C-alpha cells in the first residue's frame, strides 16, 4: 500500500506538469501576436 | 476429554475458552516461517 500511494504522487505530478507548462506557453505566444497588430498601424501612417 | 459437565459447568469449561483462545494466534506465528516466501513474492511484484 506504501508503493501504491507513492506511485500516485508521480501520476499527479505529470498531470499538473502538463497543465502548468501549457498555461505559460499560451501566454507568451499571445504576447507576440498582440504587439504585431499595433505595429501594422505604425508602419502604415508612416508611409503616407 | 471434552466437557460433559461431571465436575464443571463454570469451572473448567470457562478457562477452556481461554486456553484455546491463546493457542490460535500463536499457531499463526509458528506457521509464520512458511509466510516468509509469500512476503518476498508480494512486495517485489507490486514494486515492479
Amino acid at each position: 500500500l506504501s508503493l501504491q500511494i507513492d506511485a500516485a504522487k508521480v501520476e499527479a505530478q505529470n498531470q499538473l506538469n502538463a497543465a502548468r507548462i501549457a498555461e505559460i506557453f499560451n501566454n507568451m505566444d499571445l504576447s507576440k501576436q498582440s504587439e504585431f497588430r499595433e505595429f501594422l498601424k505604425t508602419v502604415a501612417s508612416f508611409q503616407q | 476429554k471434552k466437557p460433559e459437565t461431571p465436575e464443571e459447568q463454570q469451572w473448567l469449561v470457562e478457562a477452556q475458552q481461554a486456553k484455546q483462545g491463546q493457542q490460535d494466534p500463536a499457531m499463526v506465528q509458528a506457521q509464520g516461517v512458511l509466510l516468509q516466501g509469500q512476503a518476498e513474492l508480494a512486495k517485489a511484484q507490486n514494486q515492479t
